[PDB]
Order: structure tokens, then sequence, then C-alpha cells
């Protein structure tokens, strides 16, 4: 079910069956992956390393999901080619990428290490997540870029969610430009 | 780079098939249960004396 | 990220800041919706377990 | 042996067991076998096709 809504979130802003399938497959090949290193390692299926796919399901896409939205918005503003649009939309993501995928991985790394049985608990979460994470990272900087130059073509509740869309960036901009002079204000509510 | 795989897409489908077929190979393999060794081993030491 | 390379590029740090938020509010908004919207059957279980 | 009574089954010990397992085998290694070297192929030279 998990797998179901994100697809179907992720139709509702992509607005095509191509560009939401591309980030799609990508999970069910990160999760294959977790398990080949879950028999190597020695885990099991139960509901612990479940659990953590269920919650991985999000994570894995992340990736898939930042390449398309990229390159989407090069073919739309500069008219690109799938090809080129792609190549430019990768030029600029890749550190991002690298940098999310390793920060997400490092955070659970700790958790592995506690003693008692919550470390046992923890441990279940802890691979399953990574792993998931690093198969999802090289299957966006390795398969995703290719199907996007591919199988990408030349280019209702769709149109109006792309115009609402563009009306709250614009509120965003000036939510934000007015919220940037009041700092001191802002940090205090931090605090 | 990650250009190399824009213009060889044939190596990084091969790459995913190597990825599904492993998985899937691996999955009928893998133990189920419900939770895993969460709790304290215990060693019992029974001694008889009339 | 995004703010920090603008920035160096040459802007100034309320442009490169306001720029990078505005550029990236879909990504942004779009994985964190999918890992909303993915952990609602948990939230709405309602049989065993 | 399938003629005899019922509740009599049979078992294959030492070198009939080895034999027996060596064909249930010989399938599934053949057709991988053939995979990786396709896989290998279509990375190599780029196509589905050669
Ligand atoms: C993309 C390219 C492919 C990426 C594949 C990554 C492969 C990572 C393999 C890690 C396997 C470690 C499992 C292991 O044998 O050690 C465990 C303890 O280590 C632990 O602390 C728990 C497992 C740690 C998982 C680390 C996940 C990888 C992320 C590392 C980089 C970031 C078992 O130890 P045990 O006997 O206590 O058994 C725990 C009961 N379940
Ligand atoms: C370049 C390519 C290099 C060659 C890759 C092919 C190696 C194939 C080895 C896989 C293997 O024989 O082990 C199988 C499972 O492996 C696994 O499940 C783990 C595989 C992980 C990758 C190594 C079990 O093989 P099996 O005979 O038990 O098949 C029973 C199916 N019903």
């Amino acid at each position: 079910e998990a797998m179901v809504l994100v697809f179907i979130v992720m139709y509702l802003f992509l607005h095509n069956v191509r560009y939401t399938l591309i980030p799609a497959i990508v999970a069910p090949i990160a999760l294959l992956g977790t398990f080949t290193v879950m028999l190597l390692a020695g885990f099991s299926i139960n509901v612990l390393t479940m659990f953590g796919m269920v919650l991985a399901i999000g994570i894995i896409v992340d990736d898939a999901i930042v390449v398309v939205e990229n390159v989407e918005r090069i073919m739309a503003t500069e008219g690109l080619s799938p090809k080129d649009a792609t190549s430019k939309a990768m030029k600029e993501i890749t550190s991002p990428i690298i940098g999310i995928t390793l920060v997400l991985a490092a955070v659970f790394l700790p958790m592995a290490f506690a003693s008692g049985s919550v470390g046992v608990i923890y441990k279940q979460f802890t691979l399953t997540m990574s792993v998931s994470i690093l198969f999802s990272a090289l299957l966006a900087l390795i398969l995703t870029p290719a199907l996007c130059a591919t199988i990408l073509k030349p280019i209702g509740f769709f149109a109006w969610f792309d115009r609402s869309f563009d009306k709250v960036t614009k509120k965003y901009e000036l939510m934000l430009l007015k919220i940037i002079k009041h700092t001191v204000p802002m940090m205090v509510i931090f605090l | 780079m990650s250009q190399f795989f824009i213009r060889r897409p044939v190596f990084a489908w091969v790459i995913a098939i190597f990825i599904i077929i492993f998985g899937l190979l691996s999955i009928p393999k893998l133990p189920i249960a419900r939770f895993p060794s969460v709790a304290p081993p215990q060693v019992n030491i029974s001694a008889t004396y009339p | 990220e995004f703010a920090k390379m603008l920035k160096e590029e040459g802007m100034s740090l309320i442009e490169a800041t306001v720029a990078a938020a505005k550029l990236r509010l879909r990504p942004i908004l779009m994985t964190s919706l999918a890992f909303t919207c993915g952990v609602i059957p948990l939230v709405i279980a309602t049989g065993a377990s | 042996i399938a003629k005899l009574p019922k509740g009599i089954g049979y078992e294959w010990t030492g070198i009939s067991l080895q034999e027996k397992q060596s064909e249930s085998q010989m399938a599934f290694l053949l057709g991988l076998s053939m995979l990786v070297v396709f896989l290998v192929l279509a990375a190599l030279y780029e196509s589905w096709a050669i």
C-alpha cells in the first residue's frame, strides 16, 4: 500500500506515466539488492526488517525524484532535447545526490552499534534502510540518466495543479523575501 | 562520470538485470520469522542431588 | 548547497539563497510528500499488530 | 519400489544421492551460464542483438 501511495503521489505531481515509472522501478531493484545483501550477511525476513522496507519506500526514490524533476525543468525551460537536458540536469545535481545519499546512509549507522536488545532492533532498520539507500543512489546515478535520455520524448486536474503550484511558488518567494528582513525575530522563535 | 551511462543504456540495463536476478534468487533462500534473536540468550544447568 | 553554489557564482546572499529556495521547492515538497504518504498506512492501521 | 505395500519408503545414499543431485541442477546451471554470457556480451558490445 505504501508503494501504491508513493506511485500515486508521484503521478499527481509529474502528471505522466513515464516520468513516474522512471523513479518507480528503482525501489524494487534496490529492495532486491537489499535482499541479496541480507542473504549474504545472514539476516532474514521479519516484521522489523519489513517495517524497515516500508519506511525506506519513500526515501529510496528521492534521488530518482530529484533527477527527473531537474530533467523535466530543463526540458520545459531551455527546450533542450532529452539527451542534452539529461546531461545538464546531471551536471547540476550530481553533488547534491551524493551528499544526500551519504548523509542519509550515515545517520542510521550509529544505531546499529547500540548495546542490548534495543541495538538488535535498531540493526534491522539500519541495514535495510542504509543498503536500500545506497543501492538507490547507484541506480539513480547509473540507470536513471540512461532511461531519461532514451525513453523520454521531446515535448483537467493536472493543469489546475500546475497553475496552483506556480501561484504558491510565487507566494513562497514573496513570503520568504519578507521573512529574510526579520532575522532576529526568526531566531528567537527557533530558540 | 554519470555521462558514461547516458550514451550506454545497455550497460546500465544489464547491471539492473544482474541485481534483479540475484535478488530474486536470494529471496527464496532467506528465513522467515516474526522477530529476530532480540532476547538475551539463556542457558540452563539442571542438577539433581538426592 | 545550491545557495552556496549560486552565491559563489557571484550573486548576493539574499538573491542566491532566495533563488535556491525558489528553485528547489518542487523537489523538496515532492520528496517530503512521498515519505509522508508512504507512512500513512502505518498510521491508519486498524487490525492485528 | 512404487509397487511395494503402502507405508514403505526409499532413500538414495552414497553415490546414488550425488548422482541424483548432479542431474537435478543441470538445466539451471546451463541456463545460468547462457544468461551470464548473454549479459556479458550485451555489456561489452552495447547492443541487444549481437
